[PDB]
């Protein structure tokens, strides 16, 4: 049996978010994504060699349910902090993101990667050098990702999955 | 049959590749097309088709369109479709009889779905109710006239904004009238359920899809365009923020398991009644960071309480595929979780383009539409039936007025409730403390059978 990796979005409501999992799971030529089907959070892929299943976990829409935070993160193995490059507060939000899930798995070392997603034109407030210094403050990587052309999507993914097998 | 020209009558232009096109598949009970995209005057003349009605494309158009197209000129575009010229005998006729008849009483219908389903487009805006009011007044025929009458009857209404007997309402250490002994145990572990059941049905059957098309719950005017969603999400914050509260502010461990163990009653009750909001909001606060971690508590739960709050944790794993078999299986009424709704409409709005392209031209995506409009629909067949039960004025007062967190910020309120939850079962290897009794009263339960015969 190839090895399952259970991945959690998590980050501010409001900023599309949910573009980086869709782009992930939908075949980069096909621009379609039913949620309404298994398929859309399993996705089969080879990282380093090794083929193994990512199980994503995104409940965008779902912010407003703030007491079940805990429970969705309970879930994942590792997580991906996200926030909007154009807006600083989706930024800022990061910092009780990490200390929710560093409480609910119990532990100051979780497999996660910050990923700061540019989603429309609007003007970036948040410098990647702001991201790269937060990023290295956690001890995580920072992965820089394009709703628009998918670039640095994998990597985001690829790169989390990287943490969990090197934890 | 001949049309008149596309220069005087917009919706005269033949269909091509390049202006509508189609889904392989039939609209499953009437044997009609699928359209998959195409452009508003294309969209706008199968909203309206002199070959027959479509009902099904009427009722996803009027509930989405407004992603696309602005209220003030979809009345444009339908007025515009009503006014048709005869083009430039027993031809006339047949145009009048199989092409004007049929495409005036189409919009009529348009415009009697609009002001019966959509209103709250012409509460917002006054003008688009005056253009409508006087399009209808100008609608001159005796075929006409029966459907103009209605129009302008449901207008009037709209502008001037049944079963046997319930249970008995079951009582415990709180008496009837005695709302200042209201709490989690001294009120009936029952009623609890059945009261928070009514507020929970009330708040869901509330939520409009007016709120969730376009994703405007998630958008800067969420508190303007969602507000019974927002109030049913709040309340359900609320509940599991409460139970968490009820807990961990137990110190005494035999009062905790008290605590849990009539938590874990009231989710058995919630389950009986298909409440999923209810068993839900039990379910998170028991994997809430505070509580989940309290060993020494769950260790002493009863075996069957332990099992029935699994099988109800288990409704979740896999991206809920439990709960949603076992939805599909209900059996109205019931109050399903809405969150899976909202993140189903979100990426299906996310991850679907406005438009498609055909020959250089753009396309408005229906289908993408189309699958929203099966979201709300799905959300909509769950508000009809209501719940044979009693409202108790007073519990139901003291479940819409908990405040578990107060005058604090969620952070202050989570830090106090996961320090509380430390203080009370150390982290290990520092040893148990014990802690004084709160309650004054029995911590037996009464169960979750009614006490007296229906
Ligand atoms: C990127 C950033 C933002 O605010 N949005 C709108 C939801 C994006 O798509």
């Amino acid at each position: 049996h190839m090895t399952e990796y259970k991945l959690v979005v998590v980050g501010a409501g409001g900023v599309g978010k949910s573009a980086l999992t869709i782009q992930l799971i939908q075949n980069h030529f096909v621009d379609e994504y039913d949620p309404t089907i298994e398929d859309s959070y399993r996705k089969q892929v080879v990282i380093d060699g090794e083929t193994c299943l990512l199980d994503i976990l995104d409940t965008a829409g779902q912010e407003e349910y703030s007491a079940m935070r805990d429970q969705y993160m309970r879930t994942g193995e590792g997580f991906l902090c996200v926030f909007a490059i154009n807006n600083t507060k989706s930024f800022e939000d990061i910092h009780q993101y990490r200390e929710q899930i560093k409480r609910v798995k119990d532990s100051d070392d979780v497999p996660m990667v910050l990923v700061g997603n540019k989603c429309d034109l609007a003007a970036r407030t948040v410098e990647s050098r702001q991201a790269q210094d937060l990023a290295r403050s956690y001890g995580i990587p920072y992965i820089e990702t394009s709703a628009k052309t998918r670039q640095g999507v994998e990597d985001a993914f690829y790169t989390l999955v990287r943490e969990i097998r090197q934890h | 049959m001949r049309l008149p020209s596309a220069d005087v009558y917009r919706f005269a232009e033949p269909d091509s590749e390049e202006n509508i096109i189609f889904e392989e598949n039939m609209q499953p009970k009437a044997g009609i097309p699928i359209i998959k995209a195409g452009t508003v005057i294309k969209l706008i003349e199968r909203l309206t088709y002199h070959m027959y009605a479509d009902p099904n494309f009427v009722r996803t158009f009027l509930t989405t369109y407004r992603s696309f197209c602005k209220p003030q000129e979809l009345l444009s575009l339908i007025i515009e479709r009503f006014e048709i010229p005869e083009p430039e005998s027993a031809e006339l006729k047949r145009f009048r009889k199989e092409y004007i008849q049929p495409v005036q009483l189409r919009v009529l219908n348009v415009c009697r779905h609009w002001v019966e389903h959509h209103f709250y487009d012409f509460e917002r805006d006054a003008y688009l109710l005056q253009r409508m009011e006087e399009f209808i007044g100008t609608v001159r025929g005796k075929a006409m006239k029966k459907w103009v009458e209605s129009i302008t009857k449901i207008i009037q209404r709209k502008k001037i904004a049944f079963q046997s007997s319930p249970p008995t309402v079951e009582w415990h250490i709180s008496r009837p009238g005695h709302i200042e002994t209201f709490d989690l145990l001294t009120l009936h572990p029952i009623e609890i359920a059945r009261q928070l059941t009514l507020l929970e049905s009330d708040l869901y059957r509330a939520v409009q899809p007016s709120e969730l098309v376009g994703s405007v719950w998630t958008k800067e005017d969420k508190e303007i365009n969602s507000p019974n969603l927002l109030k049913m999400i709040r309340h359900t914050t609320n509940l599991t923020l409460w139970f968490e509260k009820c807990i961990v502010e137990t110190e005494n461990l035999e009062e905790r398991v008290a605590v849990v163990s009539r938590i874990i009653e009231i989710l058995q009750v919630f389950q009986e009644l298909n409440n999923f909001n209810g068993v839900l909001e039990v379910v998170s606060a028991m994997n809430s960071s505070p509580v989940y971690r309290l060993d020494h508590t769950f260790e002493q739960i009863p075996s069957r309480q332990k099992k029935i709050l699994e099988e109800a944790h288990e409704l979740s794993e896999d991206h809920y595929k439990k709960y949603l078999a076992k939805l599909r299986s209900i059996n109205p009424p019931c109050v399903p979780f809405f969150g899976i709704y909202l993140t189903n409409i979100l990426k299906t709005e996310e991850g679907n383009p406005e438009v498609l392209k055909r020959h250089g031209k753009e396309l408005i995506n229906f289908s993408k539409r189309r699958k929203v409009a099966e979201i709300t629909g799905e959300i909509q067949q769950y508000q009809n039936q209501p719940y044979c039960l009693r409202v108790e004025s007073d519990i139901k007062r003291f479940f819409e007025n908990l405040n578990p967190m107060g005058n604090s910020m969620e952070k202050e309120f989570t830090d106090y409730l996961f320090n509380k939850s430390l203080e009370i079962e150390p982290r290990n290897p520092k040893p148990l403390p014990r802690f004084p009794k709160k309650y004054s009263y029995p911590l037996k339960s009464p169960g979750v059978r009614p006490s007296n015969p229906r």
